[PDB]
């Protein structure tokens, strides 16, 4: 196979070869013809054990002929490991590069029958089309659209086939029709990226993550596939940052800082908003300089860290705190910022505040009733950003109270007044004193 | 490998461009 040296192409061959049917049976149940078993025994004695060589469509045939279960599992044993040896599998490979009709059988058969036999052929089919000659977009196309692929990358309890579909992906990656291919598989089945970076966030999985992650890199390697992919997960990147941070693997923290500045890279489009909404939202800036402190053993995701803090530090430059009060307000997420607590930074804010008609203060009054209506969960997340809300809005009343009465005519005092009988003490501490702010001495 | 790949392809956008220049 093209991936034959990974431990899950490994236990998926071992599982095809398991389910072993020899060619003589299958002959005498009618299942294939005397030439067909003929070559079919050649070619097992030859690879799983000489070579078929032209031999090898009268084994395809009768394996097509042959449709029991372990038929075609001992086939897709025979193929994977002919795949593996270095005589076997390149002369197949180029009888498919020469007669299309053998590739098309072998993308057909790909993805088809037993689990273990679907995957043996599809690493077969990816060993085939591996070499320039063999090499088809639309096969490979059609062997992702397949069911099979689908539920085994999506398999989470299957570790191994997840792993083989990633590395499998990450191979085609290559060639850029094939490169586009496995774009659109990612843009199809974003899902279960998203749910191997953060099961990685949070061996079989590390492999599958580590062959996510370079999928993912060759993927945002065209700028307008990472374009795309941005907007597609705006938290991609900050789980891509709290896997490189939990994951000790060199390699794997180089594959997800290549990953994390190519969608900031100046070749995708919008690479300064793209650089400053992930700074402000998944804190790209202190995360790159708690990395840079760090020490790697690899000089090359030294390298990439180092380029990647130079990045945040160069967007933050520009950007202030009102753009990280922004963006929080934005996102309904506030965790008692140091702007919230800095009455220097209140005083100076306070006329943007009250700029626009208001605006931000209209944003917080809504976000506050938000929070009350999300009140009756009071989880802990909800009860800080509930006490913030509340804080800003007494300070807010307090400097400038113009927005009082905005805040008066939008409900927020009976949005204070319904959060002063929260059952959380902070809360009702919070709405008491907004409360005091608002009218009280 | 893939930021060598992706430094390929601006490498030859911007002999492409210069095409268009020549054009």
């Amino acid at each position: 196979k093209i991936l034959m040296d990974s431990t899950h192409f490994n236990e998926i061959r071992s599982i095809i070869r398991s389910r072993s049917v020899a060619w003589d049976a299958l002959a005498r149940s009618e299942e294939l013809s005397e030439i067909d078993a003929s070559t079919a025994k050649a070619l097992e004695s030859i690879l799983v054990k000489k070579v078929n060589g032209k031999t090898l469509i009268p084994l395809i045939h009768l394996l097509s002929t042959s449709d029991n279960e372990d038929c075609k599992k001992s086939v897709q044993n025979l193929i994977a490991e002919l795949l593996s040896s270095d005589k076997y599998g390149d002369d197949t490979v180029k009888f498919f590069q020469e007669d299309p009709k053998q590739l098309e059988q072998l993308f057909d058969v790909s993805l088809k029958g037993d689990f273990q036999t679907v995957l043996i052929s599809g690493f077969n089919v990816v060993s085939l089309l591996v070499q320039n000659g063999l090499h088809n977009v639309k096969l490979v196309e059609k062997l992702l659209k397949n069911n099979n692929l689908i539920n085994i990358l999506q398999n989470i309890e299957q570790m191994d086939t997840c792993y083989v579909c990633i590395r499998l992906l990450q191979e085609l990656a290559v060639i850029p029709e094939y490169r586009d291919v496995i774009w659109l598989h990612e843009k199809k089945f974003m899902p279960t990226l998203f749910k191997i970076l953060q099961r990685a966030t949070d061996h079989l999985g590390i492999q599958l993550q580590y062959h996510s992650l370079l999928l993912i890199w060759l993927l945002t390697f065209n700028p307008v596939f990472a374009n795309e992919l941005v907007q597609k997960y705006l938290s991609d990147f900050l789980d891509l940052l709290k896997l490189v941070k939990i994951t000790i693997k060199e390699k794997v923290s180089r594959l997800c800082i290549s990953i994390i500045l190519q969608c900031c890279s100046t070749r995708v489009k919008q690479h300064k908003k793209v650089i400053k909404q992930l700074l402000l939202l998944g804190n790209a800036l202190p995360t790159v300089q708690s990395l840079s402190e760090r020490k790697y053993s690899d000089e090359e995701l030294r390298q990439d860290i180092s380029n990647l803090k130079e990045i945040l530090e160069n967007e933050y430059q520009e950007l202030t705190s009102f753009d990280e009060y922004v963006a929080e307000l934005d996102s309904k997420l506030l965790c008692w910022s140091p702007p919230h607590v800095d009455n220097g930074f209140w005083s100076d804010n306070i006329d943007e505040f009250k700029k626009d008609n208001y605006k931000i203060f209209r944003q917080l009054i809504e976000l506050l009733q938000a929070k009350v209506r999300n009140g009756d969960v009071n989880a802990k997340q909800e009860k800080i950003i509930i006490q913030v809300a509340l804080n800003d809005i007494t300070h807010v009343v307090e400097l400038l109270p113009e927005s009082i009465d905005v805040l008066d005519k939008t409900g927020g005092k009976a949005d204070i007044m319904e959060l002063l009988n929260h059952s959380d003490s902070r809360v009702k501490y919070e709405a008491l004193k907004a409360t005091q702010a608002i009218i009280g001495y | 490998l893939k930021a060598d790949q992706e430094y390929e392809i601006e490498k030859t956008n911007i002999v492409r461009n210069e095409t268009n220049n020549i054009d």
